[PDB]
């Protein structure tokens, strides 16, 4: 139905 | 008469205070948030009767569940300290001119006008000083205005009625100054 | 909540141009966004791009999920459109007027919905298209929109400047002025 948000992160 | 537009929008906002980081997630129809996480509450909630069929579902699934609760510490304690190395390191000094509002007599009462202009970040402190006397009085702030571009700038004004001798300073004070800097102006 | 910085991912979706948005920023400052059509991330400022980096597939999929549940929130609601805010324009300077020192002119476009928006940079009645840039359509905390327009001129006592700004919820072009002196 509807779908959760991803979850990145910035990386060095 | 408006054209047709529907607007879906997203916030994952870490709150980063003391050592700790909350993570806030916010799901938003139009203008309302509906559905939100919350690190404190540990599954989500329905704001309004928008998100019952979200909240329901979402929670009571433990895959997803767990990803959420660990974000304060995967993304958000992750990226606070990768802000920390860069971001936060950034300081930028401010640039001060004075200058009256308006040219004319020396007796009239006017405006002068500090303008502190491209600092980072945006704490800083501005004084106004009349022959060695801090004017606490007629000092009027157009409080810190953001430039959109990773720099601010405030403007500070005196009321004043500027007398043949009369020295005014501005004072200074900001993070990415070891002292107090200072701008003078002298009635002539 | 007590916090000394605030980091928050921001983006949205709708039916018209600007279909799609992605971004992060820290506090209140857009630190970088995800062009959808380019399928890239583009850093504001050349110190953060030359240290750390993003994943642009990151963006791209948070676009597709936002576009998801754009529907099935549009069904859900009845169709319900929103209200058109109506935006509040400001225009100043970026540093002190100096006649002969180059300048940026700032028109900020403030506490609008939706992220709709023409706006023009006027030089005496006419229009400006070269030495112009732009920010984003930057979410706020109670969720409406605020926009950053960037014109660099010369201070001349010899010249008029106006933002004029198009928006739904105005019943004309909102012109706003700036002049020097
Ligand atoms: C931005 O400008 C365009 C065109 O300059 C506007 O598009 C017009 O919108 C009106 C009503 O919304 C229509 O009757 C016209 O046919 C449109 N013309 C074109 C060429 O698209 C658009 O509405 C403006 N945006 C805002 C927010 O006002």
């Amino acid at each position: 139905i509807e779908f959760v948000f991803k979850n990145k992160a910035k990386e060095l | 008469a408006t054209p047709e537009n529907y607007v879906y929008q997203g916030r994952q906002e870490c709150y980063a205070f003391n050592g700790t980081q909350r993570f806030l997630e916010r799901y938003i129809y139009n203008r309302e948030e509906y559905a939100r996480f919350d690190s404190d509450v540990g599954e989500f909630r329905a704001v309004t009767e928008l998100g019952r069929p979200a909240a329901e579902y979402w929670n009571s699934q433990k895959d997803i569940l767990e990803e959420k609760r660990a974000v304060p510490d995967r993304v958000c304690r992750h990226n606070y300290e990768l802000d920390e190395a860069v971001t936060l390191q950034r300081r930028v000094q401010p640039k001060v001119n004075v200058s009256p509002s308006k040219k004319g007599p020396l007796q009239h009462h006017n405006l002068l006008v500090c303008h502190v202009t491209d600092f980072y970040p945006g704490s800083i402190q501005v004084r106004w000083f009349l022959n060695g006397q801090e004017e606490t009085a007629g000092v009027v702030s157009t409080n810190l205005i953001r430039n959109g571009d990773w720099t601010f700038q405030i403007l500070v004004m005196l009321e004043m009625t500027p007398q043949q001798g009369d020295v005014y300073i501005c004072q200074v004070e900001h993070t990415s100054l070891d002292s107090p800097v200072t701008v003078e102006w002298k009635a002539q | 909540i007590k916090a000394d910085h605030v980091s928050t991912y921001a983006a949205f979706v709708q039916t018209h141009r600007p279909t799609g948005e992605f971004m992060f920023e820290f506090d209140e400052d857009e630190q970088f966004y995800v062009d959808l059509d380019k399928k890239e991330t583009v850093w504001h400022l050349e110190e953060f791009g030359r240290a750390f980096s993003f994943e642009a597939q990151g963006g791209l999929a948070n676009i597709a999920i936002l576009n998801n549940n754009l529907n099935t929130l549009i069904q859900r609601s009845n169709h319900t459109q929103a209200a058109n805010d109506p935006p509040e324009v400001t225009v100043f300077p970026k540093e002190p007027v100096e006649l002969g020192q180059p300048n940026t002119l700032i028109c900020h476009i403030d506490r609008f919905f939706p992220p709709v928006l023409n706006v023009t940079w006027l030089c005496n009645g006419e229009p400006v298209t070269e030495g112009v840039a732009e920010s984003l359509f930057l979410p706020r905390t109670d969720y409406s929109f605020h926009k950053f327009h960037y014109l660099t001129f010369v201070p001349s006592a010899e010249d008029v400047y106006d933002c004029r700004v198009e928006h739904w919820g105005l019943d004309q072009p909102l012109l706003k002025h700036w002049e020097a002196q």
